[PDB]
């Protein structure tokens, strides 16, 4: 039951007590993901538009 | 700012498109002349969805009336509302369909649906941020049934990543007019498989059942039909027209009801039916609501099983009572809904009841057993098909029986993709 | 209307639950997997208790304390027995047990020792969780051996109490039920797995009291008594005509102090009490008895099955305390006081 | 002094952030038209409060917050709320249709086409930083724009402040509350693509705070006021350390020092003690003992789950109000004679406490009562992954039928992302079962 590092201050106070002792992606290819999520978007409205063509 | 488009087509559309904007229009305290004159600022927070405001603090319903006869939309014009409509938004024809889905999608219903998608593209363009648009017909005729379903993909093809929504009248032998009902219903139900996102089923069986059975109606009308489709109109848009948190937009609604994207037809119900001042307590109201007696598709929900459900409670009554009668039902029912989708039942409390209520419950089912619905008209379509009765009226509009034969097949499938969620 | 479902098809103290819930015609079962249920009878191994209490509207109870294989295993009750302050290393009920795959291999051996060179009775068993394996001998070299996952060896009880006429070994199970207020109810009806075979102490039948090893590896199974098995009535009835004493005072004593010391143990650990979902579970304790009237704890069973002359009992008791005590509808156990 | 800079996403970010901003100005005596009196610096500064707070020559008190939503209809409540005179019109960020409780949609589709401009008027906020630590993330797990924009704006976050520390305060699904039957979809994809960008996140889960506002504040029926009030009690408990006087928590980097060792486990459980309901009109105030003995018990977690049954990696102690430490360290050593607190053999079984002596600040016609003190505990335990176990469970139900997959595939997203994103959870729910058992 050890009490260390106590600091004090007018609001308030800190410590510890210890009771025993141990035993990124770039934005090119974020840019690429949303451009190919939005290729596909693309591709699938294509598709729709030609199937009401037909 | 969040528009809905609404649309009605052919005799039975505009016969209970005109009722649903009374009933709503009472709802909001707007008069037969545009004016509010209401008492709450609830009715006026979500009024732009359905109406635009006009000058003079006029409110003017977005919809627009379509037919190839005249006569039903005069009958409209001079109702009893008939003066808030934008006048600009009559779209008729003077030919008629003679309930013929030929003529509504092929012949007498391409030369008008240009000028509907004239005025359908006026409305949009006066949009601040357009959802979608609610369609009301009938399947059974030809002008909502044929000329409304191309309407539908015409405007799927100039708005694709909006919301199409329709409150669709399912034909029925018992309320029947001619016997080519289900050659109309059947090629109609192809095209709302493809080109709608929610599909109310308005069974006019059911209809008809609730009137004589349960109101005590001997000779019911179409008016009486109609009074229970306009409540029901009411009820599963009170989430879009009043302040909430589930379903409160086309998109979402149709994000937690439809899990597979052609199986979006749903089971409407309400609660009460009553043949009328005793007060309706939260546990009647939730057992009447999931009763198939008050269900509008004529479907047992016993035959099969609950995908999603959508609830939504008006009035002023206990919240936390709506949510014990709610898991009761559920908890004490547990096998008519399905266990791959957890929690599917999701309800809404509204404070403004309907008029002449208390307190209300509308039901909004995605269940397999809307597959007898399916079944039903395929069998009475195939009873003519197989012997090619009543083609003639058709064929002669350019139509071949292949159509038949592919739309036959389309709905099997239907029924059978029900089929295979059932088990 | 309640619901329940099944998750252990070969329960049979559980299927026979399930059956009277049911009898109830206030009891509804649903498949396996659907969650919304009041009543779980789990899976013994990889319970999800996780996933419980966190269905709204719904009272959700188990047939499983969450933890109490602490107590039901080999290994975990050694050093549950040996580490714990209520219990600790001088428990004098429980015999000395040493685990072996921390390892106890030089501690066991230190003991061991101490018994060789003191002329005394240096014989000790050696047993694990992976059994129907089982090896007794008086040479710790020879028990090492057979153990080359963890096993545990413990002193060998040379000195049982012998049932006459037979000079046979026993032992006894009691079932106790913990609600999910934590009361521990002690059946009152116990039973007494005999040997058949007369216990010689220079062959694994006569030492060895299993019912299923009685069965299969045994000459005189049902000789002196019904499927190995003495009831609590008869064993009394021997006690008095043969040792002038009952089994309330001689024994049964001893094994309710010895059940409420392990509970009590572990409550901190597994109670339900403050818990999104309540707990119970049926224990089967096995004790021995030497022959100066001493009672020993053996092992613990966290899914025991009964005697087939106490199922229907039993079960129905289960109900009405266990599970009828939070589902109501529309004394055959002794509570354990403690606090 | 280093700044921290506070993002508010989706309607449930939103309105939490609004009622955090509110405690904040009555705990720092900032009035609703941004002025404070006890600041005596005009126009500048470098103290505690500045760390949230930039000031003007007029001497207002402007949040370093962005709020941003899909729809217009929650911000439009913070323009015309009473706390409007605080912000200007470059924090408030509105789109015109939401993500429809759809991740794909509020990630790539929506995401896409608002993103630039949320990064641009967060930078206007690190211009007027001088030293900024990075950034507070509010959002949900099951809406469309929290899932979706979030995960795609910690991205970002991690390009263009590489070295700036981001926390989370995530808002974990609860059907009792919840407004779609997808948020097992969007919870997961949304913590996969966010769990290498998040340094320390705090999950609630809207059950916990539900059935607390029900059993301790009598509540038959909470809303959301209700549920935010309180969630706003245990952030600023959290937040505390970087807005006062103190040396526990003082920058976010000690956030992670002090509660995540691994950092793929940084999902600390919060547990709050004492929810006094203010319609009593007098309750017996609860003792330093009582308050810590009910830090361990599981009805006042934010995340229902049993620590007993798991393994403590770290421990924080965060009092505010009429504590000393004489009494913290007589109520741990009672608590660990009797409490289950199983440490990982690799860390120290200890607890780092901090105190701040002014007591909790409770909003004026509140459910709270006041209290002379009050205690969050912040531990990390492996039992946290309950709460994973039973969303993947959730999700594993209705991918296996590929059920309202369709939505999202839809909106350009690969069904393959639904794979990736739950094998990624099975890792998860992996370490921690390595970890705690
Ligand atoms: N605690 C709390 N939870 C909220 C609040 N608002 C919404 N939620 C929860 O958040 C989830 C829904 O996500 P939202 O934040 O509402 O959706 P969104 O982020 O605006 O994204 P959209 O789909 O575009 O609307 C549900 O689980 C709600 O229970 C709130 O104010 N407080
Ligand atoms: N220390 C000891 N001294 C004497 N006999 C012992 C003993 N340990 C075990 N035994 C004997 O071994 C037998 C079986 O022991 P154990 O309880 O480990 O088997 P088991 O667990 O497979 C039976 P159950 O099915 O009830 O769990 C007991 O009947 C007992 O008589
Ligand atoms: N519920 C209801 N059904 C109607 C009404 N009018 C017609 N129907 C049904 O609609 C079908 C006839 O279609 P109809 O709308 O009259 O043809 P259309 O004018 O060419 O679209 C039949 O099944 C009728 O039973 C009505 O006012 N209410
Ligand atoms: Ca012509
Ligand atoms: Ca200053
Ligand atoms: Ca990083
Ligand atoms: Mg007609
Ligand atoms: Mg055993
Ligand atoms: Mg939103």
């Amino acid at each position: 039951m050890e009490v260390i590092e106590l600091n004090k201050c007018t609001s308030g106070q800190s410590f510890e007590v210890i009771l025993k002792p141990p035993s990124d992606p770039s934005l090119e290819e974020i840019q690429k993901k949303l451009e190919a999520a939005e290729e596909r978007r693309k591709y699938q409205e294509a598709e729709l538009l030609k199937h009401l063509a037909e | 700012m969040r528009e809905i488009v609404h649309i009605q087509a052919g005799q039975c559309g505009n016969q209970i498109g005109a009722k649903f904007w009374e009933v709503i229009s009472d709802e909001h305290g707007i008069d037969p002349t545009g004016s509010y004159h209401g008492d709450s600022d609830l009715q006026l927070e979500r009024i732009n969805v359905y109406y635009n405001e006009a000058t003079g603090n006029k409110y003017v319903p977005r919809a627009i009336l379509v037919d190839l006869e005249p006569g039903t939309m005069d009958s409209v014009r001079s109702g009893p509302f008939g003066q808030i409509f934008r006048p600009d938004n009559f779209v008729f024809g003077q030919s008629g369909a003679g309930n013929n889905w030929a003529k509504g999608h092929y012949t007498e219903g391409a030369e008008l649906v240009d000028s509907v998608l004239d005025v359908v593209r006026k409305e949009s363009e006066s949009c601040d941020c357009l959802q979608g648009f609610q369609l009301t017909h009938s399947l059974g005729g030809g002008t909502g049934s044929g000329m409304g379903t191309l309407l539908i993909s015409k405007i799927r093809e100039e708005y694709p990543d909006r919301i199409m929504n329709t409150f669709s009248v399912m034909p029925s032998p018992k309320v029947s007019d001619t016997v080519v009902e289900p050659y109309n219903a059947t090629l109609s139900v192809h095209q709302l498989v493809e080109n709608t996102d929610e599909t109310y089923c308005i069974d006019n069986e059911a209809l008809y059942d609730i009137c004589f059975r349960t109101l005590k109606l001997t000779t019911p009308t179409y008016g009486d039909l109609n009074h229970l489709v306009s409540a029901t109109m009411s009820g599963v848009t009170t989430c879009l027209r009043f302040p909430g948190q589930l379903n409160a937009d086309l998109r979402k609604l149709a994000v937690n009801m439809v899990p597979f994207p052609r199986l979006h037809f749903f089971m409407p119900g309400f609660a009460p039916l009553t043949s009328q001042y005793r007060a309706l307590t939260v546990p009647e109201l939730t057992q009447q609501m999931f009763d198939s007696k008050n269900m509008m598709a004529a479907c047992d929900p016993r035959h099969g099983r609950y995908l999603t459900v959508a609830a939504i409670f008006r009035g002023r009554m206990s919240m936390k009572e709506v949510d014990e009668q709610m898991l009761n039902v559920q908890n004490k029912n547990s096998s008519y809904f399905v266990e791959w989708i957890p929690n599917n039942v999701k309800t809404a409390v509204c404070d403004i009841p309907p008029r002449g209520l208390k307190m209300s419950a509308t039901f909004i089912g995605n269940s397999t057993a809307i597959q007898e619905l399916f079944k039903r008209i395929s069998e009475q379509f195939t009873a003519m098909f197989r012997r090619k009765a009543f083609l003639h009226w058709y064929t002669g509009e350019g139509m071949d029986e292949m159509e038949f034969t592919e739309a036959e097949s389309n709905m099997n499938d239907l029924v059978s993709e029900y089929q295979q969620y059932q088990d | 209307m309640y619901t329940f479902v099944v998750r252990d098809e070969n329960s049979s103290v559980y299927a026979e639950v399930s059956r009277l819930l049911l009898a109830t015609g206030q009891w509804k079962r649903l498949r396996k997997d659907n969650p919304r249920f009041n009543l779980m009878l789990g899976e013994r191994n990889r319970l999800p208790f996780g996933r419980l209490g966190h269905e709204p509207g719904l009272v959700q109870l188990v047939n499983y304390y969450r933890g109490a294989d602490k107590l039901c295993r080999k290994a975990s009750l050694v050093k549950l027995i040996k580490t714990s302050p209520e219990l600790s290393e001088s428990c004098t009920w429980f015999p000395e047990s040493y685990v072996i795959y921390t390892d106890e291999r030089e501690v066991f051996l230190a003991a061991y020792n101490r018994r060789r060179e003191g002329r005394e009775g240096n014989v000790w068993i050696a047993k694990s969780s992976a059994g129907a394996g089982i090896l007794i001998s008086s040479e710790a070299s020879e028990l090492l051996d057979f153990i080359d996952q963890v096993h545990v060896i413990q002193k060998y009880l040379e000195k049982p109490l012998l049932l006459e006429p037979g000079h046979r070994k026993f032992d006894i199970r009691s079932w106790v039920l913990v609600d999910h207020l934590y009361n521990i109810y002690l059946y009152r009806e116990g039973v007494l797995r005999t040997s058949s075979e007369p216990y010689n102490s220079a062959d694994k039948t006569c030492h060895l009291t299993n019912h299923c090893i009685q069965k299969e590896y045994s000459k005189n199974y049902g000789r002196y008594e019904e499927g190995n098995e003495m009831f609590f009535e008869e064993f009394n009835q021997y006690l008095m005509d043969a040792l002038n004493t009952t089994l309330e005072n001689s024994i049964l004593l001893q094994i309710k102090h010895i059940i409420r010391s392990c509970l009590m143990c572990i409550e901190p650990a597994i109670s339900t009490k403050h818990l999104h979902y309540q707990s119970f579970q049926l224990f089967g304790f096995d004790f021995m008895v030497d022959e100066e009237l001493k009672v020993w704890l053996i092992e613990v069973n966290g899914a025991p099955a009964c005697a087939q002359k106490l199922y229907a009992e039993l079960c129905q008791g289960i109900v009405d305390v266990a599970i009828s005590s939070v589902f109501p509808l529309a004394s055959i156990f002794i509570k354990l006081h403690h606090h | 002094m280093r700044e921290c800079i506070s993002i508010h996403v989706g309607q449930a970010g939103v309105q939490i952030g609004n009622a955090c901003w509110e405690l904040y100005c009555l705990e720092h005596g900032i009035q609703p038209d941004g002025q404070m009196p006890s600041d005596k610096t005009i126009g500048g500064g470098d103290d505690s409060f500045n760390t949230f707070f930039s000031e003007t020559g007029a001497g207002k008190h402007v949040p370093r917050a962005v709020f941003v939503d899909l729809e217009p209809t929650v911000i439009d409540e913070v323009r015309t709320g009473t706390y409007r005179q605080l912000f200007h019109p470059e924090q408030l960020i509105t789109g015109k249709e939401d993500a429809a409780n759809n991740y794909a949609r509020g990630h790539y589709t929506i995401g896409k086409e608002i993103i630039d401009l949320v990064l641009d008027r967060i930078r206007k906020l690190a211009d007027q930083c001088t030293g900024l630590q990075g950034f507070l993330v509010f959002h949900s797990f099951g809406g469309g724009t929290g899932s979706g924009f979030t995960s795609l704006l910690m991205e970002r976050l991690s390009v263009d402040y590489g070295k700036k520390s981001k926390l989370e305060f995530s808002i974990y699904p609860a059907p009792q509350v919840s407004t779609a039957v997808v948020e097992p979809y969007n919870s997961i994809l949304t913590t996969h693509t966010t769990l290498e960008h998040s340094d320390c996140a705090f999950m609630v889960d809207n059950e916990a705070i539900y059935d607390i506002c029900r059993r301790n504040l009598d509540i038959e029926r909470p809303t959301y006021t209700n549920l935010n009030r309180l969630i706003s009690q245990i952030v600023s408990s959290i937040t505390a350390s970087l807005r006062f006087d103190g040396a526990l928590n003082v920058d976010l980097t000690e956030f992670q020092t002090n509660l995540v060792p691994y950092p793929r486990i940084h999902f600390p459980l919060a547990t709050y003690a004492p929810v006094i309901s203010a319609e009593k009109a007098y309750h017996e105030q609860l003792s330093v003992a009582e308050i810590t003995n009910a830090c361990f018990e599981p009805a006042n977690q934010m995340v229902k789950c049993d620590p007993r049954h798991g393994k403590y990696m770290a421990c924080c102690l965060l009092y505010r109000g009429d504590v000393v430490p004489k009494d913290v360290n007589a109520a741990i050593a009672t608590i660990k004679t009797k409490r289950s607190i199983q440490f990982v053999d690799w860390c120290p079984t200890g607890f780092k406490v901090g105190i701040n002596y002014q007591p909790p600040t409770v909003v004026p016609g509140g459910d709270l009562a006041k209290v002379q003190r009050a205690v969050c505990m912040l531990s990390n335990t492996t039992a946290i992954a309950e709460a994973w176990a039973r969303l993947d469970h959730k999700f594993d139900l209705m991918y296996a039928k590929r059920a309202f997959v369709h939505w999202y595939v839809g909106e350009g997203m690969e069904e393959g992302e639904f794979s990736e994103a739950r094998e990624d959870m099975a890792a998860l729910e992996k370490d921690y079962e390595e970890v705690g058992v």
